[PDB]
């Protein structure tokens, strides 16, 4: 029973590898998920499988993540990455080292950058080994990108597009571009009284000038393109009721018998 | 604020005296 | 170990009602530790419960009740524990089970006390599964050879049928009756409920193999039922038992008021020497004469 | 009282500005007067 | 036993809280 | 006989310690019998002194003579040594002694016995000694270096101690579980737990110290630097004065890092302190390098003292440092200027171009670390027009916070006032 | 009316004699002589034919009062 | 026995409430006597 199912799972895994190493992937991955559910994803402290087929389960989950990113399907990427993080971090001792791991860890870090979840990004970094952040390239590149972004060298983070350790770090750079433009827009929001169109185009990297209205058609801080755009100028009364509330509270605390 | 601070300090002194008195009474009862 | 349930919670989001249930099973297995993470994702379990389910409608209820219990919202935990149905498994030494049992008992007692005073028909319905949990607790206490204090739970819940059943189908019926009468006279306040409990007590007394006529007359004095005490005396004198009636009438004079005594005397009026001297006892001629002589 | 053993364990009121490293004020002022 | 003790404690709580209410009111009148 | 005289003096001290134990047990018995479900805190205040003064012969004689009530659990102590509360306290002392002896195997076995006994005996006045027992259980499993089953066990115990509306046990269990999470760097788990849990508003000041430290660490790694800074300053204020040197050192290290991240400069009194100079010297070098604003000295300090940075754990923070090092430069510039131009800012910060300086300063405005304005028509960063802050509601708000605090203290004191008959 | 209220209190609490002294210890130490008398009489009604100890302890100092 | 645990939990809760309540009442009576 168990061994035969394991052999069948291995066979269908190798069939998937031969297939791609799109749709056919999709349904093959679904079938693999069902088969592994007849098996167990996580031994969860008391089954103690120690399976080369558990290593294989991790592998098929990885190929699922790659297929998801190839499809540009963020929710599927999130699901696969959550489960892959579980596999990577939980059973470190029993499982052997996965050489094809740091690429995906850095991919998830870059995705976190793109989604602008800096807190989760830094928690993931803290989970990661300290040495790897410097020794490796796959993790170091997202780390360097976040370092540039949080230092404020937007030109540097843009220039760092080229150095992609692997092709997988693609379209996450584009979501990161969108996030970078949003952050620049936030800087223009909280600062830069009275900004102009040409300098805004130069700084907040828009598309072709004929599309320069972008982010004014969507973010639209009631810009009012008064030639200069005026930044729409975006940015004395006694709160007697609140103050009376506070003073009555003082009187209450003074007059209560306790 | 000054008034309330003074009042709180006085109340703390009163409770210090009460704790000391309770300590003395229980020690005397035990002995 | 596992160190993170995020993958298990993520399994739920899928559209496969075969993956979802395994996710729920692992999630329940690990809710002992990862309620913190699962709480933010509870809403997904909420919607999953709110559908056909395919064993999701069963297990998601228990999972959500467990996570809400861990979180602290017992009011919302109770609803989902009830919705679980047969998966609660009252019979197990689990702290979650014990706490939800306590909360359900408190909720039932509150509901019964609240709705009892309302009209006969104007009663807000109870949940049948909640009633079933309460009755399962009643039956477990009975099976534990712990007959006592099941009477107390019944008294708090204001349901008599269980009170009667547990106080009858139990050992030391005299002792349990004495305990019940002590409770009924001393602690409980609601007069209508006290009268109902005393009616049950007198019914049990009379249906006993050897009726305790003195306690019956005490309860009847409390109930203010001169017709019933008169009928009891009539039966007691028709059957050859005179010392019972003598002491019954003495206690009736010593406890009941003048109006009650007059009413019972009138009922008796409605050998004859026995009846005449019963009337004399109830009027109290001999009681006062004996006290003066003493 | 309680001890947090669970965590393993110039008379002067010196100031941060004292640690700066720069030329002597005499040299600085000499250069200033020299160039002005 | 346990039910009787529970009812005793409930009644003691109610009695003590009503007593405290009375003491609060009496203290107010004494201040006046 | 010098050895015999030393032994005689030691046994005299031992008899004094037995008398102290007798007094503590009497206090426990007064607690259980009389009202005031307290005085176990008095019994336990001297617990560190008792643990320090415990001895092998003392505990051996104590186990031989005591536990006379019933039960033969004395066989769980005598081979290792060659009532409702007294057993718990004496057994806590015994497990502490096995800790001091480093015999972690029997320490953990007997501790598990303690946990079974506490679960069996559901008592409230006992719950304080229960919390101390939980603390020492976490310590023994830490020394054993497992701290794995610790998570689940303390977590269920926390569930019990919060279902029962306790404060001391709640705080102790929450702190222990937070430390368990940090030990394995489960910062997301700790953050979720802290967000979904309420720390008891009336818990021991030391539990406040620990909880504030852990929450500040979570916030710092989560990129809430102001929150972490204020939380850990409160922790430092709460921590004891003439003790807890290790806790103080850890808090000082990470608070120095967090303030440098905020862009401020830590006080030099910290580093000058007698108890902290040697430990904080690497951070003194780090602060010097950042204040000087020199990446070369910063990097050489980091390379020289990486080891201590592994031991403490700050690397993510120590690179977020570099970030807030350029931030520190811009914050000083905005602190000592009112209308400086972008070219001047760039030159002073040694930045590459006024464009880069403009980006840096605009983002600093966003983060609110300099709290100014900017104007690139003429290429100069203006500062907010400082307003006379006394004809506004800020003094009212500050005095309101302080007045409410004083009123609350008076109410707490007049409530705690007790009359024992 | 104050005195009548205290007497009524005793009449209510006569069934639990140990309970009343807790109520009436404070009333007995009242600056209002009518309320003090009501406290005494309430203790009497409550602990009539009971011979309680705290009730007598409260009554004795009241037996030594300056008011008539 | 489960109902016994229920009863003990309720008993402990009410006992603690009554203990602190009597503490507070004693203090209030002392202030009133003052």
């Amino acid at each position: 029973t168990s061994g035969a199912v394991l052999q069948a799972a291995t066979g269908m895994y190798e069939q998937l590898k031969g297939e791609w190493n799109l749709s056919k992937c999709g349904e093959e991955l679904g079938r693999l998920k069902l088969v592994l559910l007849e098996l167990n994803f996580l031994p969860t402290t008391g089954t103690k499988l120690t399976k080369q087929q558990l290593i294989l389960a991790r592998d098929i989950l990885e190929i699922g993540a790659q297929w998801s990113i190839l499809r540009k399907d963020i929710p599927s990427f999130e699901r696969y990455m959550a489960q892959l993080k579980c596999y990577y971090f939980d059973y470190k001792e029993q499982l052997p080292e996965s050489a094809y791991m740091h690429q995906l860890l850095g991919l998830n870090l870059l995705f976190l950058l793109s989604q602008n979840r800096v807190a989760e990004f830094h928690t993931e970094l803290e989970r990661l080994p300290a040495k790897d952040i410097q020794t490796n390239v796959y993790i170091k590149h997202p780390v360097s990108l976040e370092q540039y972004l949080m230092e404020g060298s937007y030109n540097k983070v843009f220039l760092a597009k080229g150095n992609i350790p692997a092709e997988s770090y693609t379209f996450f750079i584009d979501i990161l571009l969108d996030t970078i433009r949003d952050e620049i827009a936030g800087c223009i929001e909280k600062a830069y009284e009275k900004i102009l169109f040409t300098e805004a185009t130069r700084i907040l990297f828009f598309n072709t000038p004929k599309k320069m209205t972008d982010y004014a058609k969507k973010r639209g801080w009631v810009l009012g393109p008064n030639n200069y755009y005026s930044f729409a100028s975006q940015q004395t009364t006694i709160p007697s009721t609140e103050l009376a509330k506070q003073v009555i509270e003082y009187a209450r605390q003074l007059e209560m018998i306790v | 604020y000054l008034a309330s601070l003074i009042r709180s300090v006085v109340a703390l002194h009163n409770l210090i005296n009460n704790k000391i008195a309770n300590r003395d009474a229980e020690k005397k009862e035990g002995q | 170990m596992i160190t993170s349930a995020a993958g298990i919670i993520s399994l739920l989001d899928e559209d496969e009602p075969q993956l979802k249930e395994f996710a729920l099973h692992k999630l329940n297995a690990v809710v002992n530790d990862f309620w913190a993470e699962i709480s933010e994702s509870v809403d997904k379990i909420e919607v999953l419960y709110e559908d056909e389910g395919f064993r999701s409608r069963q297990f998601a209820a228990l999972v959500a009740s467990k996570v809400f219990y861990h979180l602290g919202a017992f009011e919302e935990s109770l609803n989902y524990a009830l919705g679980a149905g047969d998966l609660f498994n009252v019979n197990d030494n689990s702290e979650y089970v014990e706490t939800i049992i306590a909360k359900c008992i408190d909720h039932y007692t509150k509901q019964c006390v609240e709705n009892a005073d309302l009209p006969e028909g104007e009663k807000k319905p109870i949940d049948q599964r909640l009633e079933g949990i309460v009755n399962k607790m009643f039956q477990r206490c009975l099976d534990d050879h712990k007959y006592k204090q099941a009477i107390g739970i019944a008294l708090e819940t204001r349901r008599l049928d269980v009170f009667e059943k547990t106080i009858l189908e139990s050992n030391d019926v005299p002792g349990m009756l004495a305990y019940s009468l002590k409770l009924c006279m001393s602690l409980m306040q609601n007069k209508q409920f006290r009268n109902k409990v005393l009616r049950v007590l007198v019914k049990i007394y009379m249906n006993l193999e050897k009726p305790d006529f003195i306690n019956v007359c005490q309860c009847l004095i409390f109930l203010d039922d001169p017709q019933a005490v008169s009928d009891i005396l009539e039966k007691l004198v028709k059957e050859d038992n005179l010392l019972m009636a003598y002491q019954i009438c003495f206690d009736l004079y010593e406890s009941a008021s003048q109006q009650f005594l007059s009413s019972v005397i009138q009922n008796l009026r409605t050998p004859k020497d026995q009846t005449l001297k019963m009337i004399k006892i109830l009027s109290g001629e001999m009681a006062i004469e004996l006290h003066l002589q003493f | 009282d309680d001890e947090f053993e669970e965590f393993p364990a110039h008379v002067w009121e010196d100031n941060w500005d004292d640690d700066n490293v720069e030329d002597d004020f005499s040299n600085q002022l000499r250069a200033e007067l020299e160039k002005h | 036993d346990l039910y009787s003790r529970y009812k005793k404690l409930q009644q003691e709580l109610e009695f003590l809280e009503v007593q405290e209410e009375y003491i609060k009111d009496e203290q107010k009148n004494l201040k006046k | 006989t010098a050895a015999a005289a030393a032994e005689h003096s030691q046994r005299e001290l031992d008899t004094v310690t037995l008398e102290d134990i007798k007094e503590h047990v009497k206090q426990l018995e007064k607690a259980v019998s009389g009202k005031e479900p307290r005085f176990v805190l008095r019994a336990l205040r001297m617990l560190p002194s008792t643990s320090r003064r415990l001895n092998h012969y003392v505990l051996y004689k104590a186990v031989q003579g005591f536990f006379t009530s019933n039960n033969a659990t004395r066989d769980f102590l005598l081979p290792f040594l060659e009532l409702p509360e007294v057993e718990a306290y004496l057994q806590l002392l015994v497990v502490i002694f096995m800790m001091n002896s480093k015999r972690y195997k029997e320490a953990q076995k007997i501790s598990d016995d303690l946990m079974q006994k506490i679960s069996t005996q559901n008592r409230r006045a006992l719950d304080l000694v229960a919390a101390k027992c939980y603390y020492y259980h976490a310590r023994v499993y830490e020394f054993l270096d497992k701290l794995d089953v610790v998570r689940s066990f303390l977590h269920a115990r926390l569930r019990t101690a919060t279902l029962r509306h306790d404060a001391d046990g709640q705080a102790t269990l929450l702190n222990l579980l937070l430390r368990n999470y940090l030990h394995y760097s489960l910062y997301d788990q700790a953050e979720k737990l802290v967000s979904k849990s309420v720390f008891p508003e009336q818990a021991n000041n030391n539990e406040w110290a620990r909880y504030l430290y852990y929450t500040g660490r979570i916030k710092a790694i989560q990129l809430e630097y102001s929150e972490a800074r204020r939380t850990m300053t409160n922790a430092l204020r709460k921590a004891p004065q003439h003790t807890a040197v290790g806790f103080k050192q850890t808090v000082h290290k990470l608070l120095i890092v967090v303030e440098l991240l905020l862009g401020e400069i830590p006080d030099r009194l910290q580093f000058r302190q007698p108890s902290l100079k040697r430990s904080l010297m690497p951070y003194f070098l780090l602060t010097q390098a950042v204040r000087t604003g020199n990446l070369a000295k910063f990097n050489q300090v980091l390379d020289q003292f990486g080891e201590k940075f592994q031991a403490d754990g700050t690397y993510t923070l120590i690179i977020r440092l570099r970030h807030n090092v350029i931030k520190t430069g811009v914050r000083m510039i905005s602190l000592s200027y009112s209308r400086i131009s972008l070219a001047d800012i760039a030159q002073k910060l040694q930045l590459d171009s006024p464009e880069d300086a403009e980006f840096i300063v605009a983002k600093a405005i966003r983060d609110g670390v300099i709290e100014a304005s900017i104007n690139h028509e003429k290429g100069y960063v203006q500062s907010k027009e400082m307003i006379d802050i006394y004809s506004t509601r800020e003094p009212q708000l500050a005095f309101h916070q302080r007045i409410s605090f004083c009123l609350d203290i008076h109410n707490m004191s007049v409530k705690a006032m007790r009359f024992p008959p | 009316v104050r005195r009548a209220a205290v007497e009524s209190l005793g009449f209510i609490l006569f069934r639990t004699p140990e309970q009343c002294p807790s109520v009436v210890s404070l009333l007995s130490e009242s600056y209002n002589p009518h309320v003090r008398y009501g406290a005494a009489m309430a203790l009497g009604i409550c602990c009539a034919g009971t011979g309680n100890k705290e009730a007598i302890n409260l009554l004795e100092p009241m037996t030594n009062d300056p008011v008539n | 026995s489960g109902l016994r645990q229920y009863y003990l939990s309720k008993i402990e809760e009410l006992q603690l409430i009554v203990n602190d309540k009597s503490q507070n009442l004693r203090r209030l009576q002392a202030q009133r006597n003052e």
